[PDB]
């Protein structure tokens, strides 16, 4: 989890 | 009022639209796995696209039933005797982790009329071997332990073996489930492929997922369920923090009003580096900062980031992808107040959902 | 009712007796650092031995003041403008992390009449793991000598440092010597010095005599009141977490599913990581049956550890984890919707009192 | 860290 965060 | 989480309905809807595409193209059903995201102010919206929720235990089941409705599913490695009766009232599908668990509760399940399932461990590891298929896993029934003579009353089979993965490892895992458990699939009413499907990550092979789901439903005459958690709320929330102080000690240090240890614990535990709007890596922009929490903890360091202009007291810092695996597991260590929870509506207005205070910290301690 | 924490007054008192020895032999004062242990049902007992509490923020300061009384100290890396007034109403000693913080709040502090201090960073690392060491380079905690402003000390009555964790007296003596070498010219004018926490005072073998000698020498040389603010030492080996086995299964070995979760109920077990002691439990291969103990969560990684036992674990077996009072209840969570463990107090007379039992509302209210 | 000295 948390591998694909984006602004 | 910072620190605060902000969940954006438009970004939730972008994810939900994709999940609804999968439903409409296959006739499958999709449930929210609440362990990732349990912000029930958003449950009616989510329920207008999805078919219901799944749960890890009684509390998630009650929340899904009462705040979303639809279908309410549950799985637990081991149910408590003092909760099974309420679970069977709330839930329409109940998944057991072992044949001992199934036989213990079978009589109550049959009397309740709810639909019973078993979790399978296909022993097909596609992660890093946190992997539910690793040797010695306590999750699901392996083929060697499978009891076809005890399947009277079982209407479904379930597996959950993925995390942030594309369609190909699902297709591969389904093939192994067919190889190992094939003879017992036809008699089921439903199959549940679990979560970990990165369906809303750009580039996910939706077509491969649709083809796999459709083939299985057709071959075995079953209703397939998917139960994503992360995919529902991926990149749909933020954590907003204000800089409280900036000091110099072998570089620029900023003390924020949010704590990683308290408010985004996976940042330290995993560890991982959360995205900051306008933030870059060290040396990428004009100013490097080490961002730390307002706690007394030497280790509560959020990370090293660069910015084009200085951070100063009163500067706002926006962390991204903060809806998932955050509010569901935060804490009041050091007595830090919990961040407020806001909802940005699709019309652009912002609503305060929940604000916390002293009593929320105190009541946990005696 | 399992899972549940049980804190034992007799074991708390064993620790408090040692801390009171230090007070009586030196004339120092000792505060509970609440971040380790904030079980306020025990605050009256603790306050009958100790001088009060210290706090990491407003909420701990309010809890200490309202539930223990005595002296109420506070330190924060940065105070919130919207809390400083209430903090000053509650606290008698207030420690600032930087000269910018001190100058921002100095006028309010003087008007309040409370006693202001500054946290020093002596830049003398003695901890094994640099990530946890407040003296490591780039630390945000305390003022380093190169940043110290002797011209801005008007109104400062104390100096504070906190640099240790689970350490004996020698690292404190060594750190005090560095503080004297770097900050010596400004110690005499202070009313108090605070040596922080991390002093393993109640661990068997701790060199109490060396601590006593150091505290006494500093108090005499500079004419100051010394404070110590241990957290862990107050509640070390004074609490338990009791769990019931829910199911046992076989998959390349024996597995027991417990009704307690490491991820939810003892998160440091997974995060540090470390292996908690279990009464009657041994290491792998040491007793007749090896088990991997896992939680009742949907988390593959919620594995408490591998332990051996002389007899089988069965559904209904009770497993007792030890040293569970510290850094546990203060930071637990409701991930996966697991109910929080109940909190019990085993009284000096052997009776057991239910202090707090949790339920659905405690999980739900955190989410919207 | 903070759990070095637990005992039965
Ligand atoms: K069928
Ligand atoms: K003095």
């Amino acid at each position: 989890h948390h591998s694909s965060g984006l602004v | 009022q910072t620190p605060c989480y902000v969940v954006d309905e438009a970004l939730l809807e972008r994810n939900l639209v994709i999940l609804k595409q999968v439903i409409d193209r296959t006739g499958c059903k999709i449930l929210l796995a609440q362990k990732a995201f349990s912000m029930f102010a958003c449950y009616p919206l989510i329920g207008s696209y999805l078919n219901g929720t799944t749960a890890s235990g009684l509390f998630e089941a009650r929340l899904g039933k009462e705040e979303m409705g639809g279908e309410t599913h549950i799985f637990s490695p081991a149910y408590r005797e003092d909760e099974i009766d309420e679970i069977l009232s709330l839930c329409d599908h109940v998944i057991f982790n072992s044949f001992s668990q199934w036989e213990k509760y079978k009589a109550k399940v049959l009397a309740s009329g709810k639909s019973a399932g078993l979790r399978l461990n296909p022993e097909h590891s596609t992660q890093d071997h946190y992997d539910p298929c690793s040797p010695g896993s306590r999750l699901g029934i392996t083929l060697k332990k499978f009891r076809p003579d005890l399947l009277d009353g079982i209407e479904g089979l379930h597996f959950h073996t993925l995390c942030e993965q594309d369609a190909a490892p699902l297709v591969e895992t389904v093939a192994v489930v067919e190889e190992k458990f094939g003879p017992w699939l036809s008699q089921m009413k439903w199959l549940n492929f679990g979560g970990g499907h990165h369906i809303t990550r750009p580039g996910y092979d939706i077509d491969a997922l649709v083809s796999c789901v459709s083939r299985v439903q057709e071959r075995y005459g079953v209703q397939v369920y998917l139960e994503p958690g992360e995919a529902v709320a991926l990149n749909a929330g933020f954590l907003v923090s204000t800089v409280l102080d900036v000091l110099e000690n072998s570089g620029n240090i900023a003390v924020l009003d949010t704590s990683a240890a308290c408010h985004m614990p996976d940042v330290l535990e995993m560890p991982y580096r959360p995205p900051i709007a306008g933030g870059g890596g060290l040396g990428e922009k004009a100013y490097d900062y080490r961002l730390g929490g307002p706690t007394c903890l030497a280790g509560d360091v959020i990370g090293d980031y660069s910015f084009d202009e200085p951070l100063s007291p009163g500067s706002r810092v926006v962390f991204c992808d903060m809806a998932i695996y955050s509010m569901v597991k935060n804490n009041t260590f050091n007595g830090m107040n919990l961040p407020a929870i806001y909802l940005k509506k699709q019309d652009g207005s912002i609503q305060l959902v929940r604000k916390f205070g002293y009593e929320d910290f105190k009541t946990r301690l005696s």
